[PDB]
RNA sequence: UCUGGUGACUAUAGCAAGGAGGUCACACCUGUUCCCAUGCCGAACACAGAAGUUAAGGUCUUUAGCGACGAUGGUAGCCAACUUACGUUCCGCUAGAGUAGAACGUUGCCAGGC
RNA sequence: UUGGCACCUCGAUGUCGGCUCAUCGCAUCCUGGGGCUGUAGUCGGUCCCAAGGGUUGGGCUGUUCGCCCAUUAAAGCGGUA
RNA sequence: CUGGGGCGGUCGCCUCCUAAAAGGUAACGGAGGCGCUCAAAGGUUCCCUCAGAAUGGUUGGAAAUCAUUCAUAGAGUGUAA
RNA sequence: UUAUUGGAGGUAGAGCACUGUUUGGACGAGGCCGAAUUCAGACAAACUCCGAAUGCCAAUUAAUUUAACUUGGGAGUCAGAACAUGGGUGAUAAGGUCCGUGUUCGAAAGGGAAACAGCCCAGACCACCAGCUAAGGUCCCAAAAUAUAUGUUAAGUGGAAAAGGAUGUGGCGUUGCCCAGACAACUAGUAGUCGAGUGACACUGCGCCGAAAAUGUACCGGGGCUAAACAUAUUACCGAAGCUGUGGAUUGUCCUUUG
């Protein structure tokens, strides 16, 4: 029922939204993390920003 | 007489297309006596339904039991690698 | 370097804003605009008036529905009630 | 020199030329058809010189169609102007041909006979083209 | 339950055909002195009436032939990703239109009399 | 070649022909080598491989281009601001 | 204003399309209008439903009146959409 | 921004019921070729009985983060450009012009694309002879595999062009000819004698020709490659001013036991 997500790829040459969401989860810059408890709220996030981040567990 | 498939297990992705690399074809039945069952037939033998009666009648297939006395709805025959592909069943009762 | 024709037309006509004003759930007052349109679109319902051929217009306080009461008919109406 | 009698509006614009065929790609009439698969225009003169070269061979025998009937009007702006006053006038007429619809159905012939007649009204027009005959 | 009056339900309810009756209730007619009136005519509107008639209207029971609604599977398009200058592929979500399986000859509120 | 676009140059990038001098492609004009001819021979048509070397003197107009006279084995087509 | 300028044409309002399913959105892109009209073609209370397609009927426009039947809007809305 | 529900509107697609355009069959409508309708098909920016993906306004909705707005002083810009896609104009011509919508440059240095504002990774507070990694690569110039396994091509294709032409070469499928003995070859004018394959199609990967331009090879960047090329997978390693390790810088928050 956690998630800690890490932001691998970078954030410039994204459109706008993209780049909008990804301090909502928190991240500031590359190589960042952050410890989020698990929701549905949250898991559709990381389906819009996906292919740059890395989850576990 | 002779045909056989597999109960296709639903919730296919859209790799569906490489296994229609091999020659399979997709289907359903319908019918009075049945409920809709998505079934995996393989077109090898559908040079084999021509060789029974052509195109209307009657052939069993077998999806484990009840094979259902059938008869070719419809096609949806793509052109341009000239093969079969979402054939369909519905039964007589 | 030869004299080409001359064009016709041009001339185009300025815009009117139409479309929605206000959309489906949130709380109107009891002058707001709804919806407008050049001919009727959208018929009015209970407690919505319209205008001079344009301007469905709430009556009174409430929040907005969107309905339809026929086959293609559309209608709007304000529920005073909370 | 097929043209429309009428038309609306003299000066249209050009076919989103993408995608796969919208239909008609099943043969209806004939026993044999020829069918394109590459995806070019047709410019309403070379469906009458793919008419001439096929109606010769055999010898006006049995039934031939055609089956594309050139709607839409193309303009071409006159010798070397600069750009941008209007539109040109129109010069010619077109039909857009997708990949995979039936160009031509032929009947009232042998196999042997026809498909070389086909062949012969390929090299005609500017596409490729597939020999075909009655999806059954 | 059924007949009538007024409601809601996207024609699943309606037209198209066919059979059944009575008027205790609607009609059909009997007329125009009056109420009223046809740019004319009491066919219609209204009024005065009840000997006839179920043929018609409306009611009821069958027929999916006309329209209408309509699923599961597909294919085209497509937001996001990848590769590439090809009238492109490939992968991951949403997902029609036509067409077939078919459902369907209405439903239910409240009144007054059986 | 005739254009289309306006990207560099207006605190100057001199513009047509001709003389002087060349240099480079080959889609070859002569010469060298072949196939094929509806090639008797001598001539000729057409096509392939080939840049090593050759490619004229005058009248006319500013001319480029062009026609015309007399020859020659031939009087090639182009790029190089 | 201007695919450099004069030349030709344009200069404000109204309606579509281009315009990419909210609104918005250019070009010397494609099509049309206006610079008013109506004492009733405005307000109210009642009542009626169409152009056509057949079928016949003194006059016959193919079609100016009359009836009958099938007509969901295929007519009409002073003016362009 | 995201999940949930409810909504506005008619594009891509589809379709012919609507105004319009169409080629075929029978259908009537004079005294030897034509005049309404019906069946089977098509087309559309100004044709829609239908009709999505996405965006867009609102939930007094719940999760995460950091903005938003009102007033008052000070401006600068109103010459944009290339890519990726939806479009008009142009000739489905441009490093063209004109709109939408994104990114980057402008105003951004580094690493890759041989060099190269606009493409591909990524945002530089300064020091150090420290480690992992992204995009592209790993025989030499030049840091890292002459890595592993399956195949493919024989042209320098890789390392710039199509219509067409063709017993090139592979894994694929169907089918008709068959020790009764063909298809190669002999001798007859009825056709005999020779002992292992032959034709048609059907779909695909990789090739060849078609392929001519101007100082000097001349689009691999060069050497050079028959694997150092292409496809298919699996493993490490190099690879930046990215991120970490570490030293001190200036400002802010919070402990504030002033670290
Ligand atoms: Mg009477
Ligand atoms: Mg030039
Ligand atoms: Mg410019
Ligand atoms: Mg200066
Ligand atoms: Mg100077
Ligand atoms: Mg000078
Ligand atoms: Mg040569
Ligand atoms: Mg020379
Ligand atoms: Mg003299
Ligand atoms: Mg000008
Ligand atoms: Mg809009
Ligand atoms: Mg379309
Ligand atoms: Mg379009
Ligand atoms: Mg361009
Ligand atoms: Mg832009
Ligand atoms: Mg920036
Ligand atoms: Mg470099
Ligand atoms: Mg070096
Ligand atoms: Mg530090």
């Amino acid at each position: 029922a956690k998630l800690q997500i890490t932001l691998t790829r970078s954030v410039i040459g994204r459109p706008e939204t993209q780049r909008k969401t990804v301090e909502a989860l928190g991240l500031k810059k590359t190589n960042s993390s952050v410890v989020v408890e698990d929701n549905p709220a949250i898991r559709g996030q990381i389906n819009k920003v996906k292919h740059l981040v890395t989850v576990e567990e | 007489s002779l045909k056989s498939i597999i109960r296709q297990g639903k919730q296919t992705r859209s790799d569906l297309k490489q296994l229609r690399k091999s020659g399979k074809v997709p289907a359903v039945v319908y019918g009075y006596g049945t409920k809709n069952v998505s079934v995996k037939v393989d077109e090898v033998e559908f040079i084999k339904v021509i060789r029974e009666v052509g195109r209307n009648g009657v052939i069993e297939l077998g999806v484990g039991s009840k094979t259902i006395k059938v008869m070719v709805a419809d096609y949806q025959f793509d052109p341009l690698k000239n093969q079969i592909t979402h054939i369909d069943f519905l039964a007589i009762n | 370097k030869k004299g080409v024709s001359s064009t016709k037309n041009g001339r185009d006509s300025e815009s009117k804003r139409l479309g929605a004003k206000r959309a489906d759930g949130q709380f109107v007052t009891g002058g707001s605009i709804l919806y407008r349109q050049r001919g009727t679109k959208i018929y009015p319902g209970e407690n919505v008036g319209r205008g001079g051929d344009d301007t469905l217009f709430a009556k009174i306080d409430g929040v907005v529905k969107f309905e339809r009461k026929g086959r293609d008919k559309k209608q709007v109406s304000v529920y005073a009630v909370a | 020199m097929l043209l429309p009698k009428r038309v609306k509006y003299r000066r249209q614009h050009r076919p989103k030329t993408t995608g796969r065929s919208k239909g008609g790609n099943y043969v209806t009439f004939g026993e044999f058809g020829l069918q394109a698969t590459t995806t070019s225009w047709i410019t309403s003169r070379q469906i009458e010189s793919a008419r001439i070269a096929m109606t010769r061979y055999m010898k006006r025998g049995g039934k031939v169609w055609i089956k594309i009937f050139p709607h839409t009007p193309y303009t071409k702006k006159p010798l070397e102007v600069r750009m941008g006053a209007g539109k040109g006038a129109v010069e010619g007429w077109i039909a857009v041909v997708k990949p995979g619809r039936i160009l031509f159905e032929v009947a009232g012939v042998s196999e042997e006979v026809a498909r070389e007649a086909l062949r012969l009204a390929s090299h005609k027009l500017p596409v490729k083209t597939k020999f075909v005959k009655r999806e059954e």
